[PDB]
């Protein structure tokens, strides 16, 4: 432990300097002609002029309070663009802040657009285009010309809709593998979500995740297989079997040596049988609860 | 110039702490901005702990380390520099 | 007693305590903890 | 890490023979 | 009365009243004067109040506030001669005088200085008490 | 009627601590006397060692510990509070 050992005091009040000085007596005395002799030691002076001053120091008077009250009269002013200055720039800011937040969901719009990773931006782009065919179809109503041919017509409008269509069926099906990767990745993350268990999960979903991994060293992926392949041998199941086979098969091809591009397919394979395989009672105790 | 009311440091640390104390006092004009600026400059000096307080109204009793503790005024502020 | 608005506790809402044996009351916000910033009258 | 801040006047005149006897 | 004049009485103006009502009123009058940067003593100032301020409308329209400003400022005054006059006022030749017998002298003599002004001046100078404030530091200080 | 710009400090404990300033406030007269007084009372109540500045007019500017560090304003005076 520890005990005080010392401490100092100092407070900072105001000083300031002073002056005192004793009362001064003096006294004159007269004296007769030859009764007493006085000293001389006193200076003549000039008569002087003595004035009156109080008109002088009234005009002086009202020359300061007129500078006060132009001194106050400024301080008015200040306050006044103080609070103009203020208020200008509360504006300022408002506008800024609503022109960016008018911009960021213009932003926000297009990326679903582009994009449509939320089902609502999905629907949203699916009402446009139903928007969009049916002014064209009131612009061809209101052309009304060549009503043998308005089928024709009808015909290339319902070609380009169903071209739009299939575009945003791509769309959609990107989006969908997308979400599928991402609840994918949301579920791993779930089951590893502190307990012995938690602990666990943790471990095989780091190892899942370097399994699925880009731009890996070949002496790295190596290593995370032969570790994967002793966590399988641990196990050491009919599927767990299975999967060391193929893990297996997939070390011997990279060592006898070739494009990791030409089993990229089968080290899919691979990391989806461990992950069905993670995702197991045996493997995770934890998988109980999904 | 400046006169410390008290002073529990080195000469060449409370020299320092004078420095200081005008070159922020030169630069920042703000009791808040100097004491920062004097703050972040004695615990870059001397050592991490540091603790600089600007004013001309505070007196306080706190008890503070040995060889670590000065209290000088300058000009017409008040200036204590310690270390936290 | 603590009255006022909370979010899973340690809320910047507006809540007062009631300090019964000092008689008082101290009314403010319990900005992400305890109390930040408040107000204590003599009720 | 934290920033903060806080009396009458009298005359007397001696007259003319008031305090000399001639005499 | 020229551009650069008529956008200083505007600043004055809004100053005095912002509400946009056009027009100022005798009570604001003054201090949008004292805002121009002029120092008229309180009898001048109302001499120049009463002098708009009797037409009914409660106040000065643009046109006749513009033209009664231009008129104002047409005079000059110096604030150097007030400094030296102040100076050479003060009772001493250094001119360190007692604070309130100066004040008492301003409120007695002349145009009655107001009470609030005077303290006002007074906190903002910081006199010393120990020695009476040399006239130039003084007149310094407050301007 | 009261006022806390900045505090660290449970809700217990600033109670406590807005009693114990009342309570010095009171019981005391000289503005470090009043600080010591209550640094003491922190002190034996929350943990010694901590430390305490009273003043008029001081801008503050330090690096106190987590929930050791508290600040309000009472009477006629402004109480700012940290532990070392």
């Amino acid at each position: 432990e520890a005990d005080r050992k010392l401490s100092r005091e100092t407070q900072t009040v105001k000083i300031k300097q002073h002056s005192q000085q004793t009362v001064r007596e003096q006294a004159t005395q007269m004296a007769r002609p030859g009764v007493l002799l006085d000293n001389d030691y006193d200076k003549e002076v000039t008569p002087g002029r003595y004035q009156e001053r109080d008109e002088i120091v009234l005009r002086s008077t009202l020359r300061i309070q007129r500078w006060v009250r132009g001194w106050l009269g400024r301080k008015r002013a200040a306050y006044l663009r103080g609070k103009k200055m203020e208020r200008e720039a509360f504006l300022r800011d408002q506008e800024a802040r609503a022109q960016s937040e008018a911009e960021e969901h213009r932003r926000r719009e297009i990326q679903r657009r582009m994009h449509p990773r939320t089902a609502a931006d999905f629907e949203v782009l699916y009402n446009e285009l139903e928007a969009w065919r049916l002014q064209e179809t009131r612009k061809i109503k209101e052309a009304g010309l060549a009503k043998e041919q308005e089928q024709q017509v009808l015909q290339q409008l319902l070609h380009k809709e169903t071209k739009l269509l299939q575009t945003i069926d791509r769309l959609k099906i990107n989006a969908n593998q997308e979400n599928k990767e991402a609840r994918i990745q949301h579920t791993l993350n779930e089951m590893s979500k502190h307990t012995p268990f938690t602990t666990r999960a943790k471990e095989l979903q780091q190892l899942y995740n370097g399994l699925n991994l880009p731009l890996l060293t070949v002496d790295e992926r190596l290593d995370v297989l032969l570790h994967v392949k002793w966590t399988v041998k641990e196990f050491d199941c009919d599927l767990t079997r299975e999967l060391v086979d193929l893990i297996d098969r997939e070390a011997d091809l990279l060592n006898r040596g070739r494009n990791p591009k030409m089993l990229e397919g089968l080290r899919k394979r691979i990391s989806s049988l461990f992950l069905n395989f993670i995702e197991t009672p045996e493997f995770n105790p934890e998988a109980v609860r999904f | 110039k400046a006169v410390i009311k008290n002073a529990d440091m080195s000469e060449e640390m409370q020299a320092d702490a004078v420095d200081c104390a005008t070159q922020a006092l030169e630069k920042y004009n703000i009791e808040k901005d100097i004491a920062a600026y004097i703050k972040k400059e004695f615990d870059r000096k001397h050592n991490p702990t540091w603790h600089c307080i600007v004013g001309r109204n505070f007196g306080s009793y706190v008890t503070h380390e040995t060889k670590h503790f000065i209290y000088f005024y300058l000009g017409q502020v008040a200036i204590l520099l310690f270390k936290s | 007693v603590y009255e006022g608005l909370w979010a899973a506790d340690k809320k910047n809402g507006t809540g007062t305590y009631f300090y019964m044996s000092k008689g008082k009351r101290f009314d403010g916000v319990w900005a992400d903890g305890a109390i930040k910033c408040g107000t204590y009258s003599e009720i | 890490d934290t920033s903060t801040q806080t009396g009458t006047d009298a005359i007397t005149q001696i007259e003319n023979g008031d305090l000399f006897d001639f005499d | 009365l020229t551009e650069e004049q008529i956008a200083e009485f505007k600043e004055a103006f809004a100053l005095f009243d912002k509400d946009g009502d056009g027009t100022i009123t005798t009570k604001e009058l003054g201090t949008v004067m004292r805002s121009l940067g002029q120092n008229p003593t309180e009898a001048e100032l109302q001499d120049m109040i009463s002098e708009v301020d009797a037409d009914g409308n409660g106040t000065i329209d643009f046109p006749e506030f513009l033209m009664l400003m231009a008129r104002k400022m047409k005079e000059t005054d110096h604030e150097d001669e007030l400094r030296e006059a102040f100076k050479v006022f003060d009772k001493d030749g250094n001119g360190f005088i007692s604070a309130a017998e100066l004040r008492h002298v301003m409120t007695n003599l002349g145009e009655k200085l107001s009470e609030e002004e005077v303290d006002e001046m007074i906190r903002e100078a910081d006199v010393d008490g120990d020695g009476q404030v040399n006239y130039e530091e003084f007149v310094r200080m407050m301007t």
